[PDB]
Protein backbone atom coordinates (compact mmCIF):
# COMPACT_ATOMS: atom_id res chain seq x y z
CA UNK A 1 0.00 0.00 0.00
CA UNK A 2 2.99 2.38 0.56
CA UNK A 3 4.01 2.23 -3.12
CA UNK A 4 0.25 2.21 -4.04
CA UNK A 5 -0.17 5.40 -2.00
CA UNK A 6 2.85 7.17 -3.50
CA UNK A 7 1.80 6.36 -7.07
CA UNK A 8 -1.72 7.69 -6.38
CA UNK A 9 -0.15 10.86 -5.03
CA UNK A 10 1.97 11.33 -8.15
CA UNK A 11 -0.98 10.82 -10.47
CA UNK A 12 -3.32 13.25 -8.66
CA UNK A 13 -1.12 16.00 -7.20
CA UNK A 14 -1.12 18.37 -10.18
CA UNK A 15 -4.79 18.01 -10.92
CA UNK A 16 -5.30 18.84 -7.23
CA UNK A 17 -3.05 21.85 -7.27
CA UNK A 18 -4.95 23.32 -10.24
CA UNK A 19 -8.33 22.75 -8.63
CA UNK A 20 -7.07 23.97 -5.22
CA UNK A 21 -5.88 27.19 -6.88
CA UNK A 22 -9.28 27.55 -8.63
CA UNK A 23 -10.83 27.46 -5.11
CA UNK A 24 -9.11 30.79 -4.45
CA UNK A 25 -10.37 32.15 -7.78
CA UNK A 26 -7.49 31.69 -10.24
CA UNK A 27 -7.41 29.49 -13.37
CA UNK A 28 -3.89 28.31 -14.30
CA UNK A 29 -2.99 25.70 -16.89
CA UNK A 30 -2.63 22.14 -15.59
CA UNK A 31 0.96 21.19 -15.11
CA UNK A 32 1.56 18.03 -17.20
CA UNK A 33 5.29 17.87 -16.51
CA UNK A 34 7.09 15.25 -14.47
CA UNK A 35 8.98 16.30 -11.35
CA UNK A 36 12.38 16.40 -13.14
CA UNK A 37 10.91 18.28 -16.13
CA UNK A 38 9.28 20.77 -13.70
CA UNK A 39 12.65 21.22 -11.89
CA UNK A 40 14.33 22.14 -15.21
CA UNK A 41 11.51 24.53 -16.04
CA UNK A 42 11.94 26.22 -12.63
CA UNK A 43 15.60 27.05 -13.41
CA UNK A 44 14.47 28.45 -16.81
CA UNK A 45 11.79 30.62 -15.14
CA UNK A 46 14.31 31.87 -12.59
CA UNK A 47 16.50 33.10 -15.46
CA UNK A 48 13.58 34.89 -17.06
CA UNK A 49 12.17 36.33 -13.75
CA UNK B 1 4.54 45.06 8.04
CA UNK B 2 8.04 43.61 7.88
CA UNK B 3 7.21 41.38 4.87
CA UNK B 4 6.98 44.41 2.53
CA UNK B 5 9.81 46.29 0.82
CA UNK B 6 10.47 49.60 2.70
CA UNK B 7 9.05 52.02 0.17
CA UNK B 8 6.34 50.02 -1.48
CA UNK B 9 3.13 48.00 -1.21
CA UNK B 10 4.85 44.86 -2.61
CA UNK B 11 6.09 41.79 -0.67
CA UNK B 12 9.87 41.43 -0.47
CA UNK B 13 10.69 38.57 -2.82
CA UNK B 14 13.71 36.62 -4.03
CA UNK B 15 13.22 37.58 -7.74
CA UNK B 16 13.32 41.22 -6.73
CA UNK B 17 10.18 42.08 -8.64
CA UNK B 18 8.70 45.45 -7.87
CA UNK B 19 5.51 45.27 -9.90
CA UNK B 20 2.35 43.62 -8.43
CA UNK B 21 1.01 41.86 -11.61
CA UNK B 22 4.37 40.39 -12.54
CA UNK B 23 5.07 39.04 -9.01
CA UNK B 24 1.64 37.35 -8.90
CA UNK B 25 2.22 35.66 -12.35
CA UNK B 26 5.67 34.32 -11.45
CA UNK B 27 4.39 33.15 -8.11
CA UNK B 28 1.51 31.22 -9.72
CA UNK B 29 3.89 29.61 -12.22
CA UNK B 30 6.67 28.74 -9.81
CA UNK B 31 4.31 27.40 -7.11
CA UNK B 32 2.55 25.32 -9.73
CA UNK B 33 5.82 23.66 -10.78
CA UNK B 34 7.01 23.15 -7.20
CA UNK B 35 3.72 21.36 -6.37
CA UNK B 36 4.47 18.98 -9.23
CA UNK B 37 7.61 17.86 -7.27
CA UNK B 38 6.15 17.50 -3.77
CA UNK B 39 6.20 13.89 -2.56
CA UNK B 40 3.56 12.21 -0.40
CA UNK B 41 5.42 12.46 2.87
CA UNK B 42 5.05 10.50 6.14
CA UNK B 43 1.95 9.15 7.88
CA UNK B 44 3.26 10.67 11.09
CA UNK B 45 2.88 14.40 10.36
CA UNK B 46 2.74 17.64 12.33
CA UNK B 47 3.50 21.31 12.13
CA UNK B 48 7.02 20.64 10.86
CA UNK B 49 5.65 18.79 7.84
CA UNK B 50 3.09 21.57 7.04
CA UNK B 51 6.02 23.97 7.19
CA UNK B 52 8.09 21.67 5.02
CA UNK B 53 5.26 21.77 2.44
CA UNK B 54 5.13 25.56 2.43
CA UNK B 55 8.96 25.82 2.09
CA UNK B 56 8.87 23.59 -0.98
CA UNK B 57 6.03 25.56 -2.60
CA UNK B 58 7.43 29.07 -2.03
CA UNK B 59 11.24 28.67 -1.72
CA UNK B 60 11.84 30.52 -5.04
CA UNK B 61 9.63 33.47 -4.10
CA UNK B 62 10.19 34.20 -0.37
CA UNK B 63 13.23 34.06 1.96
CA UNK B 64 10.80 33.25 4.87
CA UNK B 65 9.22 30.20 3.14
CA UNK B 66 8.54 27.46 5.74
CA UNK B 67 8.34 29.91 8.67
CA UNK B 68 5.29 30.66 10.69
CA UNK B 69 3.48 33.97 10.29
CA UNK B 70 5.06 36.82 12.29
CA UNK B 71 2.36 39.55 12.07
CA UNK B 72 -1.37 39.84 12.63
CA UNK B 73 -2.63 41.29 9.37
CA UNK B 74 -10.82 35.49 13.09
CA UNK B 75 -7.28 34.20 13.08
CA UNK B 76 -4.79 33.16 15.75
CA UNK B 77 -2.49 35.87 17.09
CA UNK B 78 0.86 35.09 15.50
CA UNK B 79 2.84 34.35 18.68
CA UNK B 80 0.50 31.56 19.66
CA UNK B 81 0.49 29.73 16.29
CA UNK B 82 3.23 27.28 17.17
CA UNK B 83 1.68 26.48 20.59
CA UNK B 84 -1.87 25.88 19.27
CA UNK B 85 -0.69 24.20 16.03
CA UNK B 86 1.41 21.71 17.98
CA UNK B 87 -1.52 21.15 20.34
CA UNK B 88 -3.80 20.54 17.34
CA UNK B 89 -1.40 18.18 15.64
CA UNK B 90 -0.77 16.22 18.90
CA UNK B 91 -4.54 15.59 18.92
CA UNK B 92 -4.52 14.38 15.31
CA UNK B 93 -1.82 11.96 16.40
CA UNK B 94 -3.94 10.69 19.22
CA UNK B 95 -6.70 9.86 16.62
CA UNK B 96 -4.09 8.10 14.48
CA UNK B 97 -4.27 10.68 11.67
CA UNK B 98 -7.88 9.70 10.96
CA UNK B 99 -6.74 6.36 9.58
CA UNK B 100 -9.35 3.57 9.77
CA UNK B 101 -12.53 5.63 9.78
CA UNK B 102 -15.76 5.04 7.95
CA UNK B 103 -16.57 7.73 5.44
CA UNK B 104 -19.01 9.85 7.46
CA UNK B 105 -16.70 10.02 10.53
CA UNK B 106 -13.73 10.76 8.31
CA UNK B 107 -15.63 13.62 6.70
CA UNK B 108 -16.66 14.91 10.12
CA UNK B 109 -13.13 14.82 11.57
CA UNK B 110 -11.49 16.19 8.36
CA UNK B 111 -13.86 19.17 8.43
CA UNK B 112 -12.96 19.78 12.07
CA UNK B 113 -9.19 19.61 11.52
CA UNK B 114 -9.41 21.68 8.31
CA UNK B 115 -11.39 24.38 10.05
CA UNK B 116 -9.02 24.57 13.05
CA UNK B 117 -5.84 24.77 10.99
CA UNK B 118 -7.43 27.29 8.63
CA UNK B 119 -8.38 29.61 11.49
CA UNK B 120 -4.84 29.22 12.84
CA UNK B 121 -3.64 30.80 9.52
CA UNK B 122 -0.08 29.69 10.10
CA UNK B 123 1.58 31.32 7.01
CA UNK B 124 1.68 34.93 5.82
CA UNK B 125 0.70 33.82 2.35
CA UNK B 126 -0.10 30.45 1.00
CA UNK B 127 -1.78 28.97 4.05
CA UNK B 128 -4.80 27.50 2.15
CA UNK B 129 -2.54 25.93 -0.49
CA UNK B 130 -0.15 24.31 1.95
CA UNK B 131 -3.13 23.23 4.05
CA UNK B 132 -4.99 21.46 1.28
CA UNK B 133 -1.79 19.64 0.22
CA UNK B 134 -1.28 18.40 3.81
CA UNK B 135 -4.84 16.95 3.84
CA UNK B 136 -4.75 15.59 0.29
CA UNK B 137 -1.74 13.63 1.54
CA UNK B 138 -3.29 12.68 4.96
CA UNK B 139 -6.44 11.49 3.14
CA UNK B 140 -4.39 9.15 0.92
CA UNK B 141 -2.61 7.72 4.00
CA UNK B 142 -6.06 7.03 5.53
CA UNK B 143 -7.51 5.14 2.52
CA UNK B 144 -9.28 8.14 1.00
CA UNK B 145 -8.67 10.76 -1.67
CA UNK B 146 -9.62 14.41 -2.10
CA UNK B 147 -10.85 16.17 -5.22
CA UNK B 148 -11.64 19.92 -5.22
CA UNK B 149 -13.05 19.78 -8.79
CA UNK B 150 -16.72 20.59 -8.45
CA UNK B 151 -16.56 23.23 -5.76
CA UNK B 152 -17.68 26.84 -6.25
CA UNK B 153 -15.44 29.54 -4.83
CA UNK B 154 -18.33 31.19 -2.92
CA UNK B 155 -19.58 28.01 -1.28
CA UNK B 156 -16.01 27.12 -0.12
CA UNK B 157 -15.58 30.49 1.57
CA UNK B 158 -19.04 30.55 3.18
CA UNK B 159 -18.57 27.07 4.45
CA UNK B 160 -15.19 28.03 6.02
CA UNK B 161 -16.76 31.18 7.41
CA UNK B 162 -19.49 29.34 9.30
CA UNK B 163 -17.09 26.63 10.36
CA UNK B 164 -14.89 29.23 12.15
CA UNK B 165 -18.12 30.28 13.95
CA UNK B 166 -18.77 26.73 15.21
CA UNK B 167 -21.17 25.35 12.60
CA UNK B 168 -19.35 22.72 10.50
CA UNK B 169 -22.50 21.66 8.48
CA UNK B 170 -21.64 23.41 5.16
CA UNK B 171 -17.99 22.31 5.32
CA UNK B 172 -19.18 18.77 6.05
CA UNK B 173 -21.44 18.77 2.97
CA UNK B 174 -18.56 20.04 0.85
CA UNK B 175 -16.23 17.32 2.22
CA UNK B 176 -18.68 14.45 1.56
CA UNK B 177 -18.34 15.39 -2.15
CA UNK B 178 -14.55 16.07 -1.97
CA UNK B 179 -13.80 12.73 -0.20
CA UNK B 180 -14.12 9.36 -2.01
CA UNK B 181 -12.95 5.70 -2.22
Amino acid sequence: TDKQKSRLWELQRNRNFQASRRLGGVEMPLVTLTAAEALARLEELRSHY
Amino acid sequence: DPYLYPGLDIMRNRLNIHQQQRLEQAAYEMTALRAATIELGPLVRGLPHLRTIHRQLYQDIFDWAGQLREVDIPFCHFAYIEKEGNALMQDLEEEGYLVGLEKAKFVERLAHYYCEINVLHPFRVGSGLAQRIFFEQLAIHAGYQLSWQGIEKEAWNQANQSGAMGDLTALQMIFSKVVSE
